[PDB]
């Protein structure tokens, strides 16, 4: 069963005595129904919808990396509402292993 | 080892220069293979015959230059000069000198991160380890609490079930006394109504 | 008992009261709940407790009611549904006075047993 | 275009749209039934038009099963998300997907047209001979609808099976749920077609299979050999939805994924070999009865494992997250409701108990709690979860605690009393009844009118 | 065939130009009513080829 | 505070039932005559000619997008060279107030927490 | 290759379209029949279907 | 095109003509009528009344109405 | 690749009837201005002209020899691009498995657009977690919320175009000395004499330079019936 990543005590040792757990808000913000402008036409309302996607949002950490909107299933990865053609570039499921080959390295 | 040994694409030769396998309907022309073997000589026999590539001798000096500049390539070029290179030898030469394309990570543009942010990498990793430590411990804590609680449900379901056991128990006692003592039980009482 | 015996890196509150605080709340207003049990304006942060000063990992707990009404609020500072009350105040009390906890639980179970047995029988 | 579209997501919307439309006719028939059963006497159907009631109950059952819940849970949600869950661009067979929905609509038009034009008589949704074969042409029309529906179901099953060849990710539990239902259809439908053809032969080709020296019990074997696999073809997609909703909304990874998957496979195999629990009162041999009773009770084991794995998904979830969303409430309500339906199923599984409870309203309440409550709520919960992805609006459902509460209360007012009258006893498929059963029938009728009123508040 | 067994056609011998073959804007006016009937009949060559191969055996059975 | 009052101005109440005048007062069924809008109706919806009567999937208005070199127009990233390194600045979505309306302030705090897993 | 302006000024000055007016539960009961009997595109499509 | 990105773009962008919704509801309403109209027709055909009067197939008191 | 179907006949060579009839202009067109068919026949005519001249091969440098055959001398820029192209193509029908990504070496996610859907499965063994799907947009260093695996998007973009073998060849290959038609004629007479054609491509090519129909048997070769 999965119980999280394994931690060695050495990795829990801080580099400063004042280090605490970063208090970054992971609430993306306040939202509601997407509100279109009357002036916008069909094309410009499409752009508006594409700019309100929660799955394109993320939270930036103190070191500049961002934790993205994540989901257990790929159903939450398409634009909402679903466009006619979704996964043009095949979504990549990344598997990890310990195998390596020499060609990838240089001395 | 694919398609029964039949090559998907292969060369065929015809002796008559104006021959067309689709327009003509003659029955004397015999097609040849890429090496020139007539079709009436079976594959099992022709494949045993040794065929070697013969280049014009004017190419020998070029093939010699190739061997000297690349010594690993010399044995194959020597076979070609001496007319000892079969198709298999050519294939071995071809695949021996094929190399994979190289990707350089140093040429990849990086997502923008300020120097202040780059100095906090160790801190963020430190936070991540403590989050994984707290996650793993909580799993044990929660598993113990809730699976223990489920026992309260077993006991509550055993108490409520026992209430119906007692009702059923009393029901059976009552039933045993109906035909024996109950005045509600009457015999020689119901008389046939008869047809209307 | 997570803070007491399992994990020593989370802030541990002080019990202000082993009973919920009853308060009238209004929709559209934001309330701040004391998570350390040392505020003198319970159940709210008073501006002088640990939560107000952001000391020792204590922070005010934001809360907002959907509708107006009277709501129960946690005094033990450990209820699972904090700031709201769900009975954790009694549970935490039993941990601190296990003999008393048994008395109440026996009495509650005794009443439940009598009523359910009397009606079904 | 509208009818020419091959987009798998558009077709999924069509399936839901058509299920709601046809569903209006289904609910109306249900209201007729409950109105009639409000007291003893004739209320809305004349005593000389009792054949209409027999037709109402027959069409109600057939439409709700084959034209509403099956097109909604096996055609609607599946065609919209399955190709996305499989990280594939579109469904494997685009043109087949288009014709399947068109076929469903055409078979629906045939059925309703047969109401209007043919004499109205009924033989139940189980079309038992010899009654089914001595009827009028409306029975012939209904047979054509079922056969046509069967074509759409099988080709759709072929479509989903081909996802195994193209799936570019991991087969999630929901994908496993649809694949197994597809397998159940591929194995059960061909048997149904055969027995339906024999019904036609006796109706239209002067065949004699269902007259003396021919065993009428033969039909019941072949029919129910498809019948019970059908009830799991209708519930398994619902189980798949419940798994996704609980994991997503609680932010918890599915626990025992492989046991969930192997529980679905197990239910299918067992569901393919227990059909004769519908034929307990015919007079089968003692050993046959014992075999079927034994295997029927076994189905509870895999079904029970799934229920408990769902419970732990909801346990321990963060309190800060708002739990009043309609999708979450419906998913939780499914566990509470399905256990009631399943337990009563185990009660009726005991054949000796079944002698008393066969062809009584206890059976009705049993399969309503699972389908009319559980399956409906599962389809609603699934659509609600995909509201943003689907994009529909102009309804007040997403956060409506009144709708959920009123629906739960009133739906139970309808069918809980039907368990009581099962020991009264009130037979099924009847309109008139003794005056001493009015109270419970009246209470259920009050429940039916109320549920309909609550359906208007969503708009 | 325009598949593995063959390949493309040299431009010297292409006779159905896609630019003219497609762009059906107002094609009915260009072909007229008799042309429309001709095009419909010519669209069913595949079905005609089948019926020419299928009918004879059925005549024999009849 | 009332967040609706922040974006009340953007929401001007409507005049027509279903947002359209009677077809007599304005014919929204006709195709727009505006240059560059030949594929749209007057009210902004796609015209039946563009989508049905002369749909490109049926062979109308044949126009291959790919060029001779097998290329199509692609918009590049926002590149910013700095500190002896070529960087790419990602596109951040606009403030949710612009798209949704509510002012992004007083957001409740939901901390990062790794998945709630069962242990032991 | 086509050149288009950033914007176009229409010849008329009629604001025909915009946000919906607030509607009640039974607004459809009068608006729908109004469209059928008063909007040309609706009653020309009905007559065409019935006639043929 | 941007207009073609979303399936049913007019509806999703909230510009669709309301008549489409009206037709959908009308279609559902017609479907419902297939259960009520034949009920009335069949009742009249075999009885002469479109709908019965509660308990008119049983013996009624003199003052019953 | 495993996802590709069977080689066509064209994948090996093109029919001589697809040779452009204006050979004189073909051999003078810059590489950036040559289409796929024109580029095929430019390389074949020029490459076979040098290969069918044995006496000059030993004195020709590999740089010049590669240019004549149309082969691109490799360098780190072009190797990087070609490699990432072939990696993109491989991932079209193959699994995505590799070492755990870190800040020093993020998981490289090739894409043509500005976004590609990616799933993190965690580490190996017990460090593997359930698929967590996220949208990998350019310009952000992504970190999995569960295992802290670092991801990064790599875009195959160059000057309003994506990366293709044709683009790489055009951007980095430099046209050499203009091809001399005298070489074509000289080699033509070498291998084609007295009704024997041992350079068919050079017999057709010389015929076109002469104006089409000039050489023996070529009018009959160009006369077709359908
Ligand atoms: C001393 C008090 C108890 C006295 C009695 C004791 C009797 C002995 C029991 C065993 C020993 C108990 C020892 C406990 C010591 C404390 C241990 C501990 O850890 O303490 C802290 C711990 C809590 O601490 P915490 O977690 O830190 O947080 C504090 C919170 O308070 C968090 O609290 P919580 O979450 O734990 O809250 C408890 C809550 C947790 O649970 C829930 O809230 C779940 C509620 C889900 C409801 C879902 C909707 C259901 C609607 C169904 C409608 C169906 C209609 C149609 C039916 C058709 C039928 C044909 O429990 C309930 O609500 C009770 C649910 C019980 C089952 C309900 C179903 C009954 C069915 C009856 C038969 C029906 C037959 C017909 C149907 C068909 C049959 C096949 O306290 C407890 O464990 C308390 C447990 C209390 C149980 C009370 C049960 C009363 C109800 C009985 C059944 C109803 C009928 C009765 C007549
Ligand atoms: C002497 C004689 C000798 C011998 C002669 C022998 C001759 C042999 C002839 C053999 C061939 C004959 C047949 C030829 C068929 C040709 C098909 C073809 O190629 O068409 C191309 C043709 C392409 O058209 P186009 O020329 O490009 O332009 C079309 C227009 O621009 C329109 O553009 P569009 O296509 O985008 O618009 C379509 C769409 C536009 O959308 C709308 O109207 C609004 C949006 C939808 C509103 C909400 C509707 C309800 C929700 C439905 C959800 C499921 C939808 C599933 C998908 C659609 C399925 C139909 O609306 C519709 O037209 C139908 C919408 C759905 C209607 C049904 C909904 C359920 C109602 C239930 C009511 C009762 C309960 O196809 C069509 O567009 C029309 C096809 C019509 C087929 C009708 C078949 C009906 C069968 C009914 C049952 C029959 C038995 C009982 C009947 C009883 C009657 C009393
Ligand atoms: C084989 C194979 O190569 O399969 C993959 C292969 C596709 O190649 P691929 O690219 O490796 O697929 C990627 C994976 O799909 C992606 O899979 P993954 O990598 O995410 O997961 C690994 C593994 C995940 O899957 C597994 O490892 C599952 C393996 C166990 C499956 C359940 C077996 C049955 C339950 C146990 C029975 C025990 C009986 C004991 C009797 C004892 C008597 C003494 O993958 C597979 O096994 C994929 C294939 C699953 C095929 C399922 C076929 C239907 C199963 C029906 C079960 C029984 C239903 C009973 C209904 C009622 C009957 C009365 O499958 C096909 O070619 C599909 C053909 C479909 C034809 C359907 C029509 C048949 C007529
Ligand atoms: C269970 C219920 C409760 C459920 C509650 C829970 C629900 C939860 C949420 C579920 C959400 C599911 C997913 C939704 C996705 C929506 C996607 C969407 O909107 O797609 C866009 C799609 C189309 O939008 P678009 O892209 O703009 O399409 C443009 C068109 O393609 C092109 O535009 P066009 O204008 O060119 O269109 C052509 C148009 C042209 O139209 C016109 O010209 C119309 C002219 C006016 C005619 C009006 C009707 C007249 C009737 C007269 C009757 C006279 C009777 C006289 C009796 C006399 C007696 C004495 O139409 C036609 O030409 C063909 C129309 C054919 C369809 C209508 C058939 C009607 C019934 C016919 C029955 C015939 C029976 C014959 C029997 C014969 C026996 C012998 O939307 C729709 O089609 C409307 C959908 C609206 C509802 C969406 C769902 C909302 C949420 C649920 C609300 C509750 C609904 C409850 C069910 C209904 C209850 C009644
Ligand atoms: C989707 C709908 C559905 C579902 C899931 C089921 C599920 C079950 N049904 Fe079915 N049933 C119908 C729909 C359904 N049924 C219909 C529509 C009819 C009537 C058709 C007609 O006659 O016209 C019918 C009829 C029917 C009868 C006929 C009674 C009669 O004709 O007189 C019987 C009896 O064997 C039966 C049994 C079962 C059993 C034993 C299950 C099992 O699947 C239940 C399993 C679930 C549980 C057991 C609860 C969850 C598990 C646990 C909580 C574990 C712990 C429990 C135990 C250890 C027991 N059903
Ligand atoms: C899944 C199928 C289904 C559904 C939903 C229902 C729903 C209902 N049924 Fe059911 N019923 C059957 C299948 C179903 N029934 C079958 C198969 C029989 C036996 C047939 C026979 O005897 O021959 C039967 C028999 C039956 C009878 C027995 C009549 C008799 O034979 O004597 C009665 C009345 O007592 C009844 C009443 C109801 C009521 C009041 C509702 C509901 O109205 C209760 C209220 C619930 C709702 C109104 C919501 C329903 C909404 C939808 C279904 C649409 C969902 C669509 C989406 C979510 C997109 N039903
Ligand atoms: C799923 C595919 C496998 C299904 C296997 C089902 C077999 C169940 C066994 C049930 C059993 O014992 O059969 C008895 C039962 C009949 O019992 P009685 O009418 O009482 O007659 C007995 C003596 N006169 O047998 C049957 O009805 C068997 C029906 C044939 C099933 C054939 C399935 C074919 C699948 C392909
Ligand atoms: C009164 C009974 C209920 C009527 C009802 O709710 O009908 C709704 C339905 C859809 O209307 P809206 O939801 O307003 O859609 C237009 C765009 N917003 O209205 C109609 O179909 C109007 C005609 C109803 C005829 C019923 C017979
Ligand atoms: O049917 O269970
Ligand atoms: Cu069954
Ligand atoms: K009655
Ligand atoms: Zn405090
Ligand atoms: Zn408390
Ligand atoms: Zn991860």
């Amino acid at each position: 069963i999965y119980e999280g990543q394994t931690v060695q005590e050495s990795e829990l040792i801080p580099q400063e005595d004042d280090w605490v757990i970063e208090e970054t808000n992971f609430c993306l913000g306040r939202n509601c129904y997407v509100r279109f402008r009357e002036e916008d036409d069909l094309a410009r309302r499409a752009l508006h919808q594409m700019d309100s996607q929660l799955n394109k949002m993320h939270t930036r950490l103190r070191d500049g990396t961002v934790i993205p909107y994540m989901s257990f299933h790929p159903d939450e990865m398409v634009d909402r509402p679903a466009p006619i053609h979704t996964f043009s570039e095949k979504p990549l499921l990344k598997w990890t292993w310990d195998e390596t080959y020499e060609e990838a390295y240089d001395d | 080892a694919y398609n029964g040994g039949y090559p998907f694409h292969y060369v065929v030769q015809y002796d008559d220069p104006n021959y067309d396998c689709e327009a003509d309907f003659e029955f004397e022309e015999i097609p040849r293979d890429e090496f020139g073997v007539p079709a009436h000589i079976p594959p099992e026999l022709s494949t045993q015959i040794r065929h070697t590539y013969y280049v014009p001798p004017q190419y020998y000096p070029f093939l010699k230059k190739l061997g000297e500049d690349t010594p690993e390539l010399k044995p194959y070029t020597d076979k070609l000069i001496m007319g000892d290179m079969t198709y298999d030898d050519y294939e071995e030469m071809f695949y021996k000198f094929a190399k994979p394309l190289k990707i350089y990570r140093s040429r990849l543009p990086l997502p923008y991160r300020t120097d202040e942010e780059i100095s906090q990498e160790k801190y963020v990793n430190w936070c991540g380890r403590w989050y994984s430590y707290r996650q793993r411990l909580q799993g044990d804590y929660y598993s113990r609490h809730y699976f223990r609680d489920w026992l309260i449900g077993v006991m509550l379901g055993m108490y409520l079930g026992n209430l119906c056991v007692q009702q059923h128990r009393q029901y059976r006692v009552d039933m045993k006394l109906f035909y024996l003592e109950a005045p509600e039980h009457k015999i020689n009482w119901v008389k046939p109504r008869g047809d209307l | 008992t997570w803070t007491e015996i399992w994990w020593e890196h989370d802030p541990t509150p002080k019990v202000a009261q082993y009973r919920p605080y009853v308060c009238t709340v209004e929709s559209g207003k934001v309330y701040w709940w004391c998570a350390c049990g040392e505020s003198k304006t319970q159940p709210w942060v008073d501006g002088h407790c640990k939560c107000s000063k952001r000391e020792g990992g204590f922070r005010p707990r934001r809360w907002e009611p959907e509708h107006d009404g009277v709501r129960l609020f946690c005094g033990c500072k450990s209820c699972f549904s904090s700031p709201t009350w769900n009975g954790g105040c009694f549970t935490k009390w039993m941990q601190s006075n296990p003999a008393g906890g048994m008395l109440y639980c026996f009495a509650a179970a005794f009443g439940f047993g009598t009523l359910t047995v009397y009606r079904k029988f | 275009f509208y009818i020419l579209v091959n987009n798998n997501k558009r077709i999924g919307i069509y399936y839901i749209k058509l299920s709601i439309i046809i569903g209006i006719l289904g609910i109306v028939l249900s209201y007729i039934i409950r109105v009639e059963l409000y007291n003893s006497g004739n209320r809305i159907i004349k005593y000389d038009n009792v054949n209409y009631y027999n037709m109402v109950i027959t069409l109600h059952g057939l439409l709700m099963i084959f034209y509403i819940i099956m097109p909604g849970l096996y055609g609607g949600i599946p065609l919209y998300i399955l190709p996305i869950l499989s990280v594939i661009t579109d469904i494997v067979l685009p043109r087949i997907n288009n014709i399947s929905i068109i076929i469903v609509l055409i078979s629906y038009i045939v059925v309703i047209n047969s109401i209007v034009i043919e004499y109205n008589i009924g033989t139940g949704w189980t079309l038992y001979p010899p009654l089914s074969i001595i009827g009028t042409v409306i029975v012939n029309m209904i047979l054509y609808g079922l056969i046509i529906i069967g074509i759409s179901s099988i080709i759709s099953a072929i479509n989903f099976m081909n996802i195994l060849i193209v799936i570019d990710g991991i087969i999630y539990v929901y994908i496993w749920s649809i694949i197994i239902t597809s397998v159940l259809l591929i194995i059960s439908l061909p048997i149904l077609n055969g027995i339906l053809l024999m019904i036609l032969s006796d109706i239209y080709f002067n065949s004699i299979y269902f007259i003396l020296n021919g065993d009428v019990v033969l039909y019941q074997h072949l029919f129910w050999y498809f019948g019970h696999p059908e009830v799991y073809i209708l519930i398994l997609p619902a189980f798949g939805i419940i798994s996704i909703i609980l994991s997503v909304l609680n932010n918890k990874i599915i626990f025992g994924m492989k046991s969930m998957i192997l529980a679905i496979i197990m239910i299918s195999i067992l569901g393919s070999i227990v059909w004769a629990h519908h034929i307990y009162t015919v007079g089968l041999e003692l050993d046959t009865k014992i075999y079927f009773n034994n295997l029927t009770l076994i189905i509870s084991i895999p079904t029970g494992n799934k229920i408990y794995n769902w419970i732990i998904l909801y346990i321990g979830s963060y309190n800060i997250l708002y739990n009043g969303y309609q999708s979450l409430i419906f998913s939780i309500m499914f566990i509470i409701i399905f256990i009631i339906g399943g337990i009563t199923g185990i009660i009726i599984s005991i054949d000796i108990i079944d002698i008393g409870l066969h062809d009584t309203y206890y059976i009705v309440s049993h399969f309503h709690y699972i389908l009319s409550i559980g399956a409906v709520i599962s389809l609603l919960a699934g659509i609600l979860l995909l509201k943003d992805i689907i994009g529909y609006y102009n309804v007040i459902i997403k956060i409506n605690k009144y709708f959920g509460l009123l629906l739960f209360i009133n739906i139970n007012i309808i069918f809980t009393p039907q368990f009581i009258i099962g020991f009264n006893v009130m037979p099924r498929r009847i309109l008139e009844y003794s005056d001493n059963i009015i109270v419970w029938n009246l209470i259920s009728s009050i429940g039916s009118i109320s549920t309909i009123l609550i359906l208007l508040s969503i708009f | 065939w325009p598949l593995w067994c063959g390949g493309g056609v040299p431009d010297k011998f292409i006779k159905i130009d896609p630019d003219v073959h497609f762009n059906l804007q107002g094609y009915r006016e260009r072909i007229g009513w008799y042309g429309f009937f001709t095009a419909f009949l010519q669209a069913n060559y595949h079905a005609f080829v089948y019926f020419v191969r299928f009918i004879p055996i059925n005549i024999a059975i009849f | 505070k009332s967040y609706y009052d922040d974006f009340k101005d953007r929401l001007k109440p409507g005049k027509y039932t279903q947002g359209r005048c009677p077809q007599s007062e304005g014919d929204y069924r006709q195709e727009s005559k505006t240059i560059g809008r030949e594929h749209l109706n007057d009210d902004g919806t796609r015209s039946k000619r563009y989508t049905v009567k002369e749909a490109d999937a049926l062979g109308y208005h044949y126009h291959p997008p790919i060029d001779k070199k097998g290329q199509v127009y692609v918009k590049g990233p926002n590149t910013v060279i700095e500190r002896g390194q070529t960087w790419i600045k990602g596109y951040e979505l606009p403030s949710m107030e612009y798209t949704y309306g509510p002012k992004q302030e007083d957001i409740p705090f939901y901390p990062r927490v790794k998945l709630n897993v069962w242990g032991n | 290759g086509r050149e288009l302006p950033e914007y176009v000024v229409l010849p008329h000055n009629q604001q025909r379209y915009g946000r919906d007016k607030s509607y009640s539960y039974f607004t459809c009961l009068w608006h729908f029949p109004k469209m059928v009997f008063t909007e040309k595109w609706c009653y020309t499509n009905i007559m065409w279907f019935v006639f043929w | 095109n941007l207009e073609d990105h979303f399936d049913l773009a007019e509806y999703m962008m909230k510009m669709h003509n309301p008549m489409s919704e009206y037709l959908y509801w009308i279609a559902g309403f017609v479907s419902g009528l297939h259960g009520i109209l034949p009920l009335l027709h069949s009742n009249y055909y075999f009885s002469g009344m479109f709908l019965p009067r509660d308990n008119d197939n049983t013996q009624l008191c003199d003052d019953s109405w | 690749y495993r996802h590709w179907h069977r080689m066509s006949e064209d994948d090996w060579a093109l029919p001589l009837d697809s040779m452009p009839e204006d050979v004189k202009t073909l051999m003078a067109t810059p590489q950036t201005e040559r289409g796929f068919v024109e580029d095929y026949w430019y390389n074949r005519i020029r490459g076979e002209a040098t290969l069918l001249d044995p006496e000059a091969l030993p004195s020709k440098s590999y740089i010049a020899l590669a240019r004549d055959m149309g082969l691109q001398i490799v360098d780190e820029p072009s190797s990087h691009m070609m490699g990432l192209i072939e990696l993109y193509e491989y991932l079209r029908g193959a699994s995505f498995v590799g070492p755990f990504g870190t800040i020093e070496n993020p998981v490289l996610v090739p894409a043509v657009g500005q976004e590609r859907v990616v799933a993190c499965t965690g580490g190996v063994g017990d460090e593997e977690h359930f698929t967590l799907w996220f949208r990998c947009r350019e310009g952000f260093m992504y970190r999995c919320g569960e295992c802290d695996q670092i991801f990064m998007l790599v875009r195959l973009y160059y000057e309003d175009r994506y990366w293709t073998q044709t683009l790489v060849r055009d951007t980095f290959m430099s046209d050499g000395d203009m091809f001399d038609l005298k070489t074509l004629e000289r080699v033509h007479k070498m291998w084609n004499k007295d009704e024997m054609v041992r350079w068919e491509v050079g017999y057709w090519a010389q015929d076109y330079v002469l104006g089409k129909g000039v050489l023996p048997g070529m009018v009959e070769e160009h006369t077709r019936v359908n």
